[PDB]
């Protein structure tokens, strides 16, 4: 066989009779996933694999841009000068896992190593018909309701250069956040909760797998620098609304080793109305947020970040939470994956 | 096709701010980081920090982390960098690069704007006194010329016979004097024989000031 | 905090000759290093990126080689065009550049025109004196000038300035400004300019009286 591109087409367990958005698209664009996939180990076979030059990724964004543009229109699109007054429907909004498939003639190679970085040679290799389901979560600074590491926890980079774009951390235990938007003053405050005892021992861990990247150097973590607030703040979609969430206290340095730092995080959030599209073209305004308890239970599977270049690091590496580049999130997913033709 | 044009030259006080502006073209404006790297004289190239235009995130460097601020305007594709509290060693030619990248790496520069001098002084705009370097009797042929001293700022045009006499002329670049203003000076060689006869006049043009002096140089 | 070094900081030489630089870095750079040519008031052209790849538009005359600390760029036939300042820049961590080579044409030794030009009465009457001493059309650039009033040497009171090398003959020019009062000018008889240069057997003064 060899590396090779071509059209994939995506797989589903997707209801005709669900108004919700993502079940919507994908009756119409993904066909019914296969009661019994096989996959083929192929003893003795080492192959390369590279993340960051995988087209998957870039099939997945067309696929998931292609889903906001037809589901998610708001009322005011400004666009230039251009401004659209339209009608903005309330929608269903919950992500449903998408299989990603080859066609006749081509075949996944899937890359089993528990402890793969995503660039480089792969010993236990096998090929599969289609990839696992995946969530289109979009989503920055977090990642959310993904997957996660089999065993250690897992750095990300292409590392070319030690100025990347991208950080990707790999998590190998879910921590909880639980975003509530309550029944009762105002109604675009907002608040997610998160378990202290468990984010601060996970995030030590993180700190801990980031020595051994950085010559065994102190990591200090540091609010964004600059941009708009959907890179600056915990940007995500819930139940159709838009959340900002300001992660200061999520990064708290003094709670990296030990005083009250475990009991619960509460994050000051915001629901806003006028966004700036991640697609991304121009602005967009949308309806109020709807009545009641608005909720989201959400499994932070990985972390997106950014170091500090420029700086002088005789000591320290400081790093910041980061995201914006929506491909990113795929390959969170998608690095195991390359796509064959035999 | 790809093409980056800043702002123009900018001169300011110490202790005063300034902005310089990039405008991109012939690409995707979002895909590209823009750096900022500027070139002191007679100092190496020093990079101050960079700018993604799509969200957008920026890095600086430890020696301006506090005094610039870079920003974006994607519509109009633009890419603007404040410089707060100018000192006098802030002066210096301020370049703009576009960052070729991988998915996931950043790596060179290639393609980079005309770049933008920046002048901080305490000095006020002065215009240029013009005088003449008269010749005497060397070796066949004789040499004079034009002393343009005491002017501010930069830059300073000179020509001879309005553009009509190229060849034997020498223009110097400007030396700054220990006042804080620049003082340059033009010559050119001509046959001594054909010296008493033909006529020398260096052409000066200060547009910062709006002046335009034309000096006649002749023996004593 | 990765410095990098060029060696030399000019390189003399003749056209259609063969030109290496060097770029050594303080630190393993990797591969991730880029040439880049920067004619007077211009900004920096890319040549060579990635250590060895040509940028789309540079002549094959252009090529790098070496890996992890030591760099050269090399220029098999030395064209009109070619003859510049060439800078090397690091991009694995973060981004240094060198300061840079300049490429100049190398010829035979030509010793300076020496010429001294009295303040102009113009000027005397503003209350400055300015004594300019010429050194026309010589090579290499590498001189010495020194100031002496009634035989006594002068210092940190005249400042000097250079041509770029000229695209005819190849040569450089030097102006050397000296700066007084029309009070000291005036209480001074003898002003020389003693040049030291290659061509000169020896240190050739030039004089007037006031
Ligand atoms: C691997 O290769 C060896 C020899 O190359 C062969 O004997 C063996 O059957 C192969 N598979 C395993 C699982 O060892
Ligand atoms: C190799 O991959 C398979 C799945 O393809 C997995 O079950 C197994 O644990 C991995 N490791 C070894 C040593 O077989
Ligand atoms: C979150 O993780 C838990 C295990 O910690 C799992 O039971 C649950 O299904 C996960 N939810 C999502 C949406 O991934
Ligand atoms: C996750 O990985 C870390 C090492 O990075 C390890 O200390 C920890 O025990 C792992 N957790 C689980 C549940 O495997
Ligand atoms: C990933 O790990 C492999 C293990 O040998 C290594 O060869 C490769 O360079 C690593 N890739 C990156 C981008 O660090
Ligand atoms: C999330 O928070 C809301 C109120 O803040 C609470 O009613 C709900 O029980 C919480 N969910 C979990 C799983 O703790
Ligand atoms: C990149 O790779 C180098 C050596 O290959 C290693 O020293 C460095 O820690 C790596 N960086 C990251 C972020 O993995
Ligand atoms: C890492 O650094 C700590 C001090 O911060 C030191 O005590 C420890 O020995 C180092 N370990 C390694 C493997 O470099
Ligand atoms: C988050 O809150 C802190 C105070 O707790 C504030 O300093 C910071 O500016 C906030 N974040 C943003 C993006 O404004
Ligand atoms: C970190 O936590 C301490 C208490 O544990 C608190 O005083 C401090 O403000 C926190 N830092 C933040 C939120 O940046
Ligand atoms: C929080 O956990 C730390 C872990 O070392 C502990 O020292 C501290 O006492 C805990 N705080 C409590 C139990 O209130
Ligand atoms: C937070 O997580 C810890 C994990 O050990 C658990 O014991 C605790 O009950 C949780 N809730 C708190 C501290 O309110
Ligand atoms: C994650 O999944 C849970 C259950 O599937 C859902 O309630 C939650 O809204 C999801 N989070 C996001 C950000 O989609
Ligand atoms: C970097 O900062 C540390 C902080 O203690 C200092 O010791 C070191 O000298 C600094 N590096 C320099 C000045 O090059």
């Amino acid at each position: 066989w060899k590396d090779a591109d071509t059209t994939l087409f995506c797989a589903s367990d997707a209801k005709a009779h669900e108004t919700e958005v993502h079940n919507v698209w994908a009756t119409h664009a993904c066909v019914p996933t296969d009661p019994n996939p096989q996959e083929i180990h192929l003893e003795n076979v080492t192959e390369n694999f590279n993340m960051w030059k995988n087209n998957m990724v870039e099939q997945m964004q067309e696929d998931v841009i292609s889903l906001w543009d037809q589901s998610l229109q708001p009322c005011v699109k400004l666009t230039g000068g251009s401004v659209i007054k339209q009608a903005c429907p309330k929608i269903s909004f919950d992500p449903i896992p998408i299989h990603y498939c080859t066609p006749a003639g081509y075949v996944i190679l899937k890359c089993n190593d528990k402890n793969f970085n995503g660039t480089g040679p792969c010993k236990n290799v096998s090929s599969v018909q289609c990839t696992h389901g995946i969530k289109p979560v979009v989503s920055t600074q977090l990642l959310l309701n993904g997957s996660l590491a089999e065993e250690e926890i897992i750095i990300r980079s292409e590392n070319l250069t030690n100025n990347a774009k991208t950080i990707i951390v790999h998590l190998n235990k879910s921590v909880e956040i639980n975003c509530t938007r309550p029944s009762n003053g105002d109604i675009r405050k907002a608040y997610c909760e998160i378990n202290g005892t468990k984010w601060n021992k996970v995030l030590k861990q993180v700190t801990e797998k980031l020595k051994e990247h950085f010559n065994n150097k102190t990591i200090i973590f540091q609010p964004p620098s600059g941009g708009d607030l959907e890179i600056t703040m915990h940007h995500f979609n819930c139940r159709g609304e838009f959340f900002y969430c300001n992660t200061t206290q999520l990064f708290n340095n003094t709670c990296i080793g030990m005083k009250g730092c475990n009991g619960t995080i509460t994050l000051p959030c915001k629901i806003k109305q006028i966004i700036n599209m991640w697609q991304g073209t121009g602005q967009a305004m949308y309806a109020p947020p709807i009545d009641g308890k608005i909720n989201c239970v959400s499994n932070i599977t990985g972390i997106l970040l950014t170091r500090d270049g420029g700086a002088n690091n005789t000591s320290n590496e400081t790093f910041r939470p980061g995201g914006g580049n929506i491909k990113d999130n795929w390959r969170s997913e998608l690095y195991k994956y390359k796509v064959v033709q035999i | 096709q790809v093409q980056l044009v800043q702002s123009g030259a900018e001169v300011k006080k110490p202790g005063a701010s300034v902005t310089v502006s990039c405008q991109a073209s012939g690409y995707t404006f979002t895909n590209y980081y823009v750096h900022w790297v500027r070139q002191a004289p007679g100092q190496g190239l020093q990079l101050m920090g960079w700018i993604d235009p799509s969200w957008g995130r920026t890095n600086y460097a430890q020696n301006f982390q506090g005094r610039i601020t870079m920003t974006r305007d994607t519509s109009t594709s633009t890419v603007y960098m404040e410089m707060r509290s100018l000192r006098s060693e802030d002066t210096a030619v301020y370049y703009c690069a576009r960052n070729v990248a991988t998915e996931g790496s950043l790596l060179h520069y290639d393609y980079w704007g005309q770049g933008t001098l920046v002048t901080v002084s305490a000095a006020s705009t002065k215009g240029p006194s013009v005088f003449p370097l008269a010749p005497s009797s060397s070796g066949g042929t004789a040499a004079l010329g034009c002393l343009v001293k005491d002017y501010f700022p930069e830059p300073v045009t000179v020509s001879w016979n309005s553009g009509a006499l190229t060849s034997g002329v020498h223009t110097f670049p400007a030396v700054l004097q220990s006042s804080g203003l620049y003082s340059l000076s033009s010559v050119v060689t001509v046959p001594s024989s054909s010296l008493g006869t033909q006529t020398y006049i260096c052409n000066v043009n200060h547009k910062p000031s709006n002046t335009k002096v034309d000096k006649r140089v002749e023996p004593k | 905090e990765i410095v990098l070094t060029q060696s030399p900081a000019t390189l003399s030489v003749s056209p259609g000759e063969r030109a290496t630089l060097s770029c050594r870095a303080s630190q393993s750079v990797r591969s991730n290093l880029a040439w880049y040519q920067q004619r007077p008031g211009q900004a920096p052209r890319l040549l060579i990126y990635g250590t060895s790849t040509r940028a789309t538009g540079v002549p094959a005359r252009f090529s790098g080689r070496g890996s992890g600390t030591e760099f050269t760029l090399a220029i098999s036939s030395m064209q009109s065009e070619d003859f510049a300042v060439y800078l090397c820049l690091q991009y694995n961590n973060w981004w240094t550049f060198g300061q840079g080579t300049k490429v100049e044409i190398k010829r035979t030794v030509a010793a300076p025109s020496v010429f001294i030009f009295p303040p102009s009465d113009e000027q005397l009457k503003s209350g400055t004196a300015s004594v300019v001493c010429l050194l026309n059309n010589f090579y290499p650039r590498e001189a010495k000038v020194q100031w002496k009033v009634d035989n006594a040497l002068q210092s940190g009171n005249s400042q000097e300035s250079v041509t770029e090398q000229d695209s005819k003959d190849s040569t450089y020019s030097l102006s050397s400004t000296l700066t007084l009062s029309k009070a000291d000018y005036e209480k001074h008889k003898v002003y020389a300019c003693e040049v030291t240069h290659q061509g000169l057997s020896s240190p050739v003064t030039k004089s007037f009286n006031r």
